[PDB]
RNA sequence: UUCAUCUAGACAGCCGGACGGUGGCCAUGGAAGUCGGAAUCCGCUAAGGAGUGUGUAACAACUCACCGGCCGAAUGAACUA
């Protein structure tokens, strides 16, 4: 309905800096670097303290508006992923074949390679994006971690190797195998 | 046979859905219209049934 | 056979006695097989110390072919039913009418022995007087 | 909908300048049975009276001009908690007050105060529940017709929610870390808040 | 020699069966016949409606004890004359009783009902009249509760 | 197995698989023989369930004979006793209606004026007059 | 079809050492004994051959899947023994296809064959009557056997507390009984505790998976996984004979001949 | 456009309780809030329906109305074109 001039407020932590033109934003922290284009949304950023972003929309729209709070949840997005990082639990479901996941290596490309799906003969392979840690965790039964600086990059990897393992061809309520997000936080425990 | 609590995930995502009436779209549980176009976005959803 | 035609002609259906050794769990599974089958259970019973319970049922005999199977496939083969006619049943529904759930058995009944579809009404066997 | 409250402001109005002292206890995890024990127990003895915090702050701001010495409860109600109105000895009234421990059924997904241990003591509950029992892993061991657990297996750690099959059990065999009773936050007395103990 | 507790509904004046008894009297086996008398001897000041039959079964000492409760009482105050289960399905229960035995039930009552004053016992019991559709002094037993709440029925504080 | 009232072979057995074996092994080594199978025809009983409200009658070939007759509904128990031995046909009439009406509430007028049982001369079905 | 129909009767003949004659709580005079084996149907459409084979018979041979561990068959099937008052033993079969297919690394074998156990234990406990008491089934008393019938290879945890004692020198009979439960070898104090303890880190494994299950998930991998350099160093130490051509035999196949 | 909740704290969010008479009456082979007809009560109450659903053979066990705890300013519903 146009409102005259909403904003939305970002709040930047001490040990981070975030250097943003037009609509790059960069944001560098204590675990790393990252870079967002943001050149579709037409916003504007401003400094106010050196500590806190004001992100405002001027004469702008009911959908126009909407976008600006999910700018404001991209960048501390960023912000949160140099400081905390993000971490993402995935636990293993089968009920007869027990799905072999390691990691591979063709032409450097780290592959995560899963087998035994359903006791399928087929490999499948999910690609490590760059930026994304895969660790096996011992003390907890069928567990791979995903571990990153950006949000994006680490639950889409999480999602590939979610949708990897889809059942065809059965009833999904009775055949529940698959690889599922069982917790999405930080690498930084309780922060 | 699988754990319960790996049961519970795995039906969080395979069981604990809405079906559209209109276009049969697998929605989230706690939506209120459906996301497809097809179907203009109609309000009309069921939970998705339960095995057995 | 006038008599008969007049005082509200009935059929009378031959009921199974049924026992069935069923344990705690699939229980359950008897009564929806009974319910499908328009059976009517008489009394529950446990065995003393083992879950297995003992359900007596009356099971008409027309709505008993393939009971086991369905039986079996709704307690996943737990239930161990034993069957024996007990009584008979009389059908509430009117066997004249062609149309209900009488009629159509005795329809069956009347096309496969050679006889005539419709039934000789009242009217005949009856001298007006 | 103000009318109704207000009657419950008069009501407050009417228990604080009729009885001399009250408590601050806190009310968390307590069962509507529980309550009404406690409840019961005080008859004559005293009253309880609990409701929206943000009223009970407010009654009491409007009442400040004529009744200042209340003044000094507002910061301390704070979280579900009730006040139990006592013209009483006060060290009787907090033995009744804390008296009411119940042990809570295991619930699912339930924060864990302590471990969760099994002994490998005998339970006398006939074979039939033997599924709950390998269900969480815990041997156990038929005898004299009875569910006799083979060896000591924990099931829940500390702090690890119970989960749903291992609350199962712990029902069954009528185990639970956390018992709940009616704490105590602070005691006004005449004028006067100290703390409880 | 434990106190183990159980509780039944079996109907008054007339004997129990296996059927119930063997799930929960089976494993300890107090020979179920031998309770089933039992409960019949307890049942035989109630004749002809359901009560709870209390069991205090230290090793094959089952009580055979009737727990009061409100709606067989309320039913027993009407003194019903016996009703004949078999002869008609759907059998009513109604009658005029007074104020008086709600005072009596009402005794026996607010030992573990939370109603301090004994007129919010008596309303308590008299409302389950309401649920049953009988009568308390030829009014609605809710004309009686609202009666009472207008100081016109008042209790003796007893 | 045995032979059915209906008129058929009825080979029973414990389930579907069971029974498939029992006949394939009737069809190819013990009988030898091409046979088909259906499932058996379940026998009813005709009955009455009213008294057959307007009088029947029926008049000779030769005009010279009328009969006026009704039907009525014997109870449930009175048709058990037939068949149980209770009630005998080789009994003594105003000696077996001494059993038939002090246990089921007849008349002993009508139980005695008996002509026979049918069918089969030990039937449930009752003439009086 | 590949199921069994009927019920028919096969004849045995067993000799036997004197050593383990002597292992018997019954009157018996020889060394060699005559088995009357009935091979009973198991669907449920056939289960009435089963009771004229049981009261034919006296004793009765339940064999469990450790995959499918206590099925409806099996407990239907042993309740009807149970009412003839016949004594069962219990073997666990197909512990080859939990071997390749669900890939059970040191415990969940273990935990698979005390779940059936005390489910099987479960079933003769609740449908015996008061003549016998101890129809129990058990394994470290050796009522209890573990193999694969498919592959042609089974064991008992008494044949291993015996295979031991001609190589240790350690006793046998309070050994048949502790290789089962919770039984720790603890290496590095030479003391069979009785408890996890922890192992001051690291907690051990159990003489259960430590001593009989052990040496042959040692020979599953070594064969699955093609070691033809490491399958000659165990099968002299597993004191096995050698032919002209089952040595030149690769894997999936081994387990054929070795076991 | 109309009607509602709302600093005496609205909606949403997360968490706690969700009782006692009482397994209300009658039926039912079993029916305990949750297969049914009818009765839609009282007490304690901040609050709890003779019950919102799941569920059990029947119990149980979760869940929801209902009331609270945290945050603090708007929100909800039904219609119109
Ligand atoms: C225990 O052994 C029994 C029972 O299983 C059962 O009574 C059944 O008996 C067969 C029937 C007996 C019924 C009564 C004699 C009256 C009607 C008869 C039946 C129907 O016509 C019902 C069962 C099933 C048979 C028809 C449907 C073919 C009967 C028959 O013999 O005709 O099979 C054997 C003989
Ligand atoms: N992998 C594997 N398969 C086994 C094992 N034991 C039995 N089987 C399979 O189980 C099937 C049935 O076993 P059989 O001995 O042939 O026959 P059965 O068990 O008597 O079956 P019925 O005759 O129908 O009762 C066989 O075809 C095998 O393929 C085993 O130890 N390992
Ligand atoms: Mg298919
Ligand atoms: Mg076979
Ligand atoms: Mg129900
Ligand atoms: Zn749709």
């Amino acid at each position: 309905m146009k409102y005259i001039q909403t904003e939305q407020q970002i709040e930047v932590p001490e040990g981070v800096t975030v250097s943003i033109k037009s609509r790059i934003v960069k944001v560098v922290g204590p675990r790393g670097t990252l870079t967002k284009n943001l050149k579709h949304i037409d916003v504007t950023f401003t400094k106010v303290n050196n500590q806190l972003i004001k992100v405002a929309v001027h004469n702008g729209g009911r959908k126009h508006v909407a976008a600006l709070r999910t700018v404001k949840s991209l960048v501390d997005n960023m912000i949160t992923g140099v400081t905390k990082g993000y971490k993402y639990k995935m636990r293993y479901v089968y009920a007869h074949f027990p799905i072999n996941v390691n990691i591979v290596e063709k032409d450097g490309a780290k592959f995560i390679e899963v087998r035994n799906f359903l006791g399928d003969k087929k490999i499948r392979n999910v690609p490590v994006r760059d930026g994304v840690t895969i660790e096996f965790s011992t003390n907890v039964k069928d567990e791979i971690v995903l571990s990153g600086n950006s949000v994006e990059d680490v639950s889409q990897n999480a999602a590939d190797l979610q949708q990897i393992c889809r059942v065809r061809n059965k009833d999904i309520r009775k055949f529940l195998d698959g690889i599922y997000v069982s917790h999405k936080g930080f690498i930084t425990e309780d922060l | 046979i699988i754990e319960p609590s790996l049961k519970a995930l795995a039906s969080k995502y395979n069981c604990d859905k809405s079906v559209c009436r209109k276009c049969y779209a697998r929605l989230p549980p706690r939506a209120t219209n459906c996301r497809k176009r097809k179907c203009g976005h109609t309000n009309q959803l069921r939970p998705k049934k339960k095995l057995k | 056979y006038a008599g008969f035609l007049l005082a509200d002609p009935k059929i009378q259906e031959p009921v199974f006695l049924v026992e069935i050794q069923c344990p705690e769990q699939a229980v359950g599974g008897i009564y929806s097989v009974l319910n499908k089958k328009r059976g009517q259970v008489v009394s529950e019973e446990q065995r003393p110390g083992t879950p297995l319970f003992t359900v007596k049922a009356y099971l008409p005999v027309n709505e008993s072919f393939g009971f086991t199977g369905e039986l079996r496939q709704a307690t996943g083969g737990q239930a161990f039913p034993q069957m024996v006619f007990d009584h008979w049943s009389t059908l509430g529904s009117d066997p004249l009418d062609p149309t209900s759930k009488a009629g159509e058995i005795v329809l069956a009944a009347r096309k496969r022995h050679g006889m005539k579809e419709e039934v000789p009404g009242w009217q005949e066997y009856y001298d007006k007087l | 909908i103000r009318e109704k409250k207000a009657e419950y402001f008069a009501k407050l109005r009417e228990y604080l300048e009729e009885y001399k002292s009250l408590f601050v206890v806190g009310v968390d995890n307590v069962s509507s049975q529980q309550m009404h024990e406690v409840r019961k127990e005080l008859r004559g003895r005293a009253v309880v009276l609990m409701g929206k915090n943000t009223m009970v702050r407010r009654a009491i701001r409007g009442f400040l001009s004529d009744l200042p010495d209340f003044e000094k409860l507002l910061p301390f109600v704070k979280g579900n908690v009730g006040f139990v109105f006592t013209n009483e000895p006060l060290t009787e009234i907090k033995n009744v007050i804390v008296s009411n421990r119940v042990a809570a059924p295991a619930r699912a997904g339930a924060v864990a105060p302590e471990d969760i241990w099994v002994r490998a003591v005998n339970t006398g509950m006939e074979p039939g529940k033997t599924s709950f029992f390998q269900a969480l892993g815990v041997p156990t061991k038929i005898a004299r017709g009875t569910i006799e657990i083979v060896s000591d297996v924990k099931v829940v750690d500390a702090g690890n929610k119970v989960g749903q099959s291992e609350a199962s059990l712990l029902n069954l065999l009528n185990i639970s870390p956390f018992t709940f009773g009616l704490t105590v936050v602070q005691v006004y007395d005449n004028g006067q808040v100290f703390p409880s103990s | 020699n434990e106190v183990k507790y159980l509780y039944l509904r079996a109907v008054g004046g007339e004997v129990g069966a296996s059927a119930a008894l063997a799930p929960k009297i089976g494993p300890l086996g107090l020979s179920p016949k031998k309770v089933g008398e039992d409960i019949a001897k307890a049942t035989k000041e109630f004749k002809g409606i359901k009560v709870t039959v209390q069991l205090k079964i230290q090793n094959r000492q089952a009580a055979a004890s009737v727990v009061p409760s409100a709606s067989s009482l309320v039913i027993t105050a009407l003194k019903e004359p016996p009703r004949d289960r078999k002869k008609d399905k759907n059998v009513k229960h109604s009658g005029n009783i007074q104020l008086d035995e709600i005072i009596e039930i009402a005794r026996q009552m607010r030992d573990k009902s939370f109603g301090r004053t004994l007129a919010s016992v008596t309303k308590e019991i008299l409302g389950t009249a309401q649920s049953v559709g009988c009568r308390v002094d030829f009014k609605n037993p809710h004309d009686i509760i609202e009666g009472i709440n207008a100081g016109e029925i008042e209790i003796p504080e007893n | 197995t045995y032979m059915s009232e209906s008129g058929e072979h009825i080979v029973a057995g414990t389930g579907e698989l069971h029974l498939e074996i029992c006949l394939q092994d009737l069809e190819h080594d013990h009988a030898g023989v091409p046979l088909k199978i259906s499932p058996p025809v379940v026998a009813y009983r005709e009955t009455v369930e009213s008294e057959s409200s307007q009088t029947a009658l029926s008049k000779s070939p030769n005009k010279h004979n009328r009969i006026y007759l009704k039907a009525e509904p014997i109870d449930e128990e009175v048709s058990l006793a037939i068949e149980n031995g209770i009630i005998n046909p080789r009994d003594d009439f105003k000696a077996r209606a001494r059993i038939m009406a002090d246990d089921y509430g007849w008349d002993v007028t009508d139980a005695r004026k008996i002509w026979c049982f049918g069918p089969d001369g030990n039937g449930p079905n009752l003439v009086i007059d | 079809r590949g199921i069994t129909i009927k019920s028919t009767a096969i004849s045995l003949y067993s000799e036997m050492s004197d050593e383990d004659v002597k292992e018997i709580k019954q009157k018996t005079d020889g060394n060699s004994f005559l088995i009357n084996l009935i091979d009973s149907p198991g669907h449920v459409d056939f289960s009435s051959e089963v009771t004229a084979a049981l009261r034919v018979t006296d004793g009765a041979l339940v064999v469990v899947d450790t995959i499918e561990g206590v099925c409806v068959q099996t407990e239907t099937v042993l309740r009807q023994a149970l009412g003839e008052r016949i004594k069962p033993v219990v073997v666990i079969n197909k512990v080859d296809r939990a071997l390749l297919e669900l890939q059970v690394s040191k415990e969940d074998l273990y935990q698979t064959f005390a779940r059936t156990v005390e489910s099987v234990n479960v079933i003769v406990s609740t449908y015996a009557d008061e003549v016998l008491g101890d129809v129990q089934v058990y394994p470290a008393r050796g009522t209890v056997a573990f193999g694969s019938g498919l592959h042609g290879w089974a064991f008992t945890i008494r044949q291993f507390a015996t295979r031991y004692a001609k190589k240790f020198g350690v006793d046998k009979a309070k050994m048949m009984d502790r290789l089962w439960g919770d039984s720790f070898f603890n290496p590095k104090t030479k003391k069979w505790t009785n408890k996890d303890t922890d192992a001051e880190g690291k907690p051990l494994e159990r003489a259960f998976n430590m001593f009989i299950l052990d040496p042959i998930f040692r020979l599953f991998t070594a064969i699955m996984n093609f070691k033809k350099d490491e399958i000659p160093v165990l099968l002299e130490k597993l004191e096995i004979v050698l032919k002209g051509d089952e040595k030149d035999l690769e894997g999936k196949a081994l387990l054929k001949v070795v076991m």
